[PDB]
């Protein structure tokens, strides 16, 4: 059976014909197999015989566990077919649907094959089956339905079952449908009777659409495996994993296990990857052997112990609050677990990202708010009630002094350590009896070497040469040895804007092992001031560093 | 009625612009607004053979209750630039940066009654997602000149003219500019009669369908770089000095320094107090007069973008200059404000994007100190306008901040 629903006007792209691809002469065998399929095809509507006198052509093949296939190559008809709207523009997250109280899937008979295509396209759907031996003609057909392979397919399948369930949807709002390829899954939370009742019922209206639908008997019982899930009426987790035991582990059993344990995380809380992660930095082979570090055999063990024992999540009610909790796990780490009744855990996550080169824990809390609050738009329609591990007036000094605006939504402190606090803090003046160091870097790009400096106040100076750098590093350098040499308190003025906007962000973490050091040396600090001054001008102590510091480096 | 012909930018596609997901209460507002637009033939509902996309919105609008669409045809607008802006540009005035007054007025309604090349019609297609992607998203085309699409105040022209030409007529000194789905209405008259020529403006609007906010150009004067006054000045404070004096010239011609730096000669402590040579008085002196005055030499380039640059100064305050090249500041200003970061820059964008309108007759590109993603989860939270001007992320520079406090 094919629909009676209308059908969907198609085009090629702009300036292009249909395909002309001549036929490869096939064995006897595959044209025999071949005549097979498509008299059967030809006697059920889905083909249709032509002429010579259409011009187009796609290749066909036959390929045979003992029983023959026919493969149409719709690569040069695909490439000239308009482009259509996305068939899907996400997948939902089983955290988001409601419980339901029966709920079935019905897989349609035959999909693409009940629906119909565009009466003026189908001649761009020309194939030939050869003559034996290319002596002779072929035997030519073109297609009356949505062929296997075809660029507009999908969507248009799915356009059609869209109009096609609107009917009944009207008649059912307490009935939910979900279109999924050729499957269709049907929730509601009626008694048993009723709801196999309603199932029925829309498995004859498929039917008159020309839809055929397994009947009860033939069609499957919760858990549903879909999309990698596992689905019960009332609850969810993700689809068994098993994180196999290796004597050796390659690169690729660690990208396997690492795509594991990251789908894991969606309901496996604490599920860590980053020393699994750090081992496919670099990398050889799909196949050369990884000998694992100790860090990377510690977090595999704890996501063993995590993985023992099922755990599951619930549905969304959304009569409910959502609320979202977020702990640090350690440097970069964090994981975040999103509820509507203490502890009983629609969904989590974990969240690493570096955003910069420099940072800290008030940023990459604020930066897992974020992303948490962006999913949660996407899963639920609304925002969640934020519990995180930083205290109001943490929050409220750095967000209130820092130069870039944010807003978060509603939140409240939760004692759960590590709370998020702020290293150090730039004083906002000079600091009384404190000496001051002018500091100065200089870098010759030709030859790569160059000099970090100071001269204080108080008598000294110095001056160290460095020898594959960059003026960047230098002035850098130059911060790290005034820091070094000046105990607590001290007052530092240089020209460099870098390394004063790196500084006054408060960073607590660095790629540059640099900046690493610095840190180390500011939080040991009892009191510093930072200031900055344009270079060449006769400004005092700068005037000087830098010709000390420019010395055979410029 | 009869439809104008529209084509693309040559060898340009259309817009195929992914929606962002939206709250729940916007999405119903919008299954709400569009069901009724539908009904009375405005859009309709489109298949799966439409490949394009533009993002939609709902905002409140000023003093508003009721939900207000908002489609962003910012790419179809760049695909059609020579559609509303060559061929069909709308002219503006000089003088309406000059009245004392200007009323805004909202004139999108006006757009439904005329309709939509065929042809054209595919490329204002848009979707209404639904939350988790539980359903397909609803997919609709316009047949009518749709609002916030540049091409429909270009087409309605020769009806404006006609509808406001007797008005016009009686009121010779009045200057009235469209842009958008907005009227832009000034005068010098006293507020009482001028707020009064409103209302009548507003009858004849009646009449032909059509159904403010008040501005006054005229008093939007200075916001220059201010130097510190005072007596007592460290070594700190005279750097400080310096560093923003060393960059208010670049901008500004005449800026001297030599004598505030023979102050600093040695290896001082920054908490040093040093008393001003007269010499180097004079120097800040000039400068402080320097700095009260215009740029000169810098002038408006009709072939050339505007660009906005914010910067978040702290406690509700906000600072930002407009320019086409960078240090030639054609404006500069400031913007003060239950009120986060977000919706006071959201404030201050809308501020900045409407003076410009009015200035220029054209939107800055913006370049907002924000993490896209809570810019991008949070604007419509709080925008009003009918518009929307294009925008980047930035990371403001630590001094350039305090050179513009
Ligand atoms: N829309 C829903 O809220 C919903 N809720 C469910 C709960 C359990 C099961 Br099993 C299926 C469901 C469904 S469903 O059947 O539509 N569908 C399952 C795949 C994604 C949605």
């Amino acid at each position: 059976p094919i629909s009676p629903i209308e059908t969907v006007p198609v085009k090629l792209k702009p300036g292009m014909d249909g395909p002309k691809v001549k036929q490869w002469p096939l064995t006897e065998e595959k044209i025999k197999a071949l005549v097979e399929i498509c008299t059967e095809m030809e006697k059920e509507g889905k083909i249709s015989k032509i002429g010579p006198e259409n011009p187009y052509n796609t290749p066909v093949f036959a390929i045979k566990s003992t029983k023959w296939r026919k493969l149409v190559d719709f690569r040069e008809l695909n490439k000239r077919t308009q482009d259509f709207w996305e068939v899907q523009l996400g997948i939902p997250h089983p955290a988001g649907l409601k419980k339901k109280k029966s709920v079935t899937v019905l897989d349609v008979g035959d999909a693409y094959f009940s629906v119909p295509l565009d009466e003026d396209f189908r001649k761009y759907t020309a194939f030939t089956i050869p003559s034996i031996n290319n002596e002779t003609p072929g035997i030519r057909y073109q297609y009356n339905v949505l062929p296997q392979g075809w660029k507009g397919s999908p969507a248009i399948f799915q356009s059609s079952m869209t109009k096609i369930l609107e009917p009944f949807r009207k008649q059912n709002p307490d009935i939910v449908i979900y279109q999924y390829m050729d499957d269709l899954y049907v929730g509601s939370d009626l008694e048993i009777g009723q709801h196999r009742t309603k199932i029925e019922e829309l498995r004859q209206h498929l039917l008159r659409w020309g839809l055929t639908t397994p009947d009860k008997k033939h069609q499957k019982e919760p858990p549903f495996l879909w999309m990698g899930y596992e689905l019960h009426p009332d609850k969810w987790t993700v689809q068994p994993i098993v994180l196999p035991e290796k004597d050796s582990w390659t690169v690729n059993d660690i990208q396997k296990l690492v795509g594991k344990l990251n789908w894991a995380s969606q309901i496996y809380p604490g599920i860590k990857v980053r020393q699994l992660c750090k081992l496919l930095r670099g990398t050889k082979a799909l196949t050369e052997v990884i000998p694992l570090t100790e860090e990377a055999e510690l977090e595999l063990a704890e996501n063993r112990e995590i993985l023992k024992e099922p755990v599951h999540g619930v549905y969304y009610d959304p009569s409910k609050d959502l609320i979202a909790e977020i702990q640090k796990q350690g440097q970069g780490q964090w994981t975040y677990q999103i509820y509507q009744e203490p502890f009983k855990n629609l969904k989590t996550g974990k969240y690493a990202r570096m955003r910069g080169a420099h940072t800290n824990d008030v940023k990459q809390l604020t930066e897992a708010v974020q992303k948490i609050t962006t999913e949660s738009i996407v899963i639920w329609g609304k925002t969640p009630k934020f519990k995180l591990p930083i205290q109001k007036e943490t929050w409220e000094t750095w967000w209130t002094e820092y130069w870039q605006a944010t807003w978060i939504p509603e939140w409240e402190f939760v004692n759960t350590p590590p709370l998020v606090k702020l290293w150090y803090q730039l004083e906002k003046e000079p600091i009384v009896g404190a000496e001051t160091f002018y500091v100065d870097g200089a870098a010759n790009r030709e030859t790569k070497l160059g000099k970090a400096g100071y001269v204080t106040n108080r008598g000294r100076q110095k001056v160290v040469t460095l020898t594959d750098t960059t003026n960047q590093k230098t002035e850098l350098q130059a911060i790290y040895l005034a820091l070094q040499d000046s105990g607590l308190e001290v007052n530092i003025v240089t020209d460099s804007q870098y390394a004063l906007g790196i500084i006054q962000a408060q960073p607590d973490q660095s790629e540059s092992e640099l900046v690493n050091q610095i840190i180390e040396q500011l939080i040991k600090k009892e009191k510093v001031y930072l200031a900055w001054v344009p270079a060449h001008k006769g400004i005092g102590g700068n005037e000087q560093v830098d010709k000390l510091v420019s010395a055979g480096i410029r | 009625i009869e439809t104008v012909p529209v084509k693309l930018k040559p060898g340009m596609d259309g817009p195929k612009v992914k929606q962002w997901p939206l709250t729940e209460e916007k999405i119903k507002a919008l299954v709400e607004i569009c069901t009724e637009m539908e009904k009375e033939g405005k859009i309709s509902k489109i298949g799966p053979e439409n490949p394009y996309n533009t993002p939609v919105f709902a905002i409140k609008k000023k003093d508003s209750t009721k939900w207000r669409k908002l489609v962003d045809f910012r790419e179809l607008n760049k695909r059609t630039q020579d559609f509303w802006e060559v061929q069909l540009g709308i002219p503006h005035p000089a003088g309406l940066k000059k009245k004392k007054s200007v009323t805004v007025l909202d004139v999108g309604d006006a757009y439904f009654s005329v309709p939509l090349d065929e042809d054209f019609r595919k490329y204002t297609a848009f979707t209404i997602p639904s939350i988790n992607n539980e359903t397909p998203g609803i997919r609709y085309q316009y047949n009518v000149l749709p609002q916030g699409w540049k091409g429909s105040p270009a087409i309605f022209q020769s009806s404006m003219t006609k509808i406001l030409e007797p008005f016009r007529k009686q009121n010779p000194d009045i200057v009235i500019y469209q842009y958008m789905d907005d009227l832009y209405v000034g005068s010098d008259l006293e507020i009482g009669q001028h707020r009064t020529k409103i209302e009548e403006l507003r009858q004849h609007l009646l009449r032909w369908g059509l159904t403010g906010y008040e501005l006054h150009p005229d008093k939007w004067t200075v916001q220059p770089i201010v130097l510190p006054e005072k007596d007592s000045w460290t070594v700190n404070d005279i750097q400080k000095l310096v560093g923003k004096l060393n960059w208010a010239s670049q901008i500004y011609p005449g800026i001297k320094v030599r004598q505030l730096c023979k102050l600093l000669r040695g290896t001082k402590a920054l908490t040093e107090v040093i008393p001003l040579t007269e010499e180097a008085e004079l120097e800040l002196a000039e400068n402080r007069e320097i700095l009260k005055e215009p740029v000169h030499g810098v002038y408006y380039d009709p072939s050339k973008d505007l660009i906005a640059e914010i910067q978040k100064q702290g406690q509700g305050q906000w600072t930002y200059q407009i320019y086409q090249e960078p240090f030639k500041n054609l404006k500069t200003g400031k913007y003060a404000r239950h009120t986060n970061d977000v919706k006071q820059l959201t404030e201050a964008v809308q501020k900045i994007t409407t003076e410009s309108i009015v200035i220029w007759g054209k939107t800055p590109k913006f370049k907002l100190p924000i993490q896209k993603e809570t810019w991008e989860t949070w604007w419509t939270e709080y925008w009003q306008a009918t518009w929307i001007p294009e925008w980047e992320f930035v990371n403001t520079p630590p001094l350039v901040k305090l050179w513009y406090q």
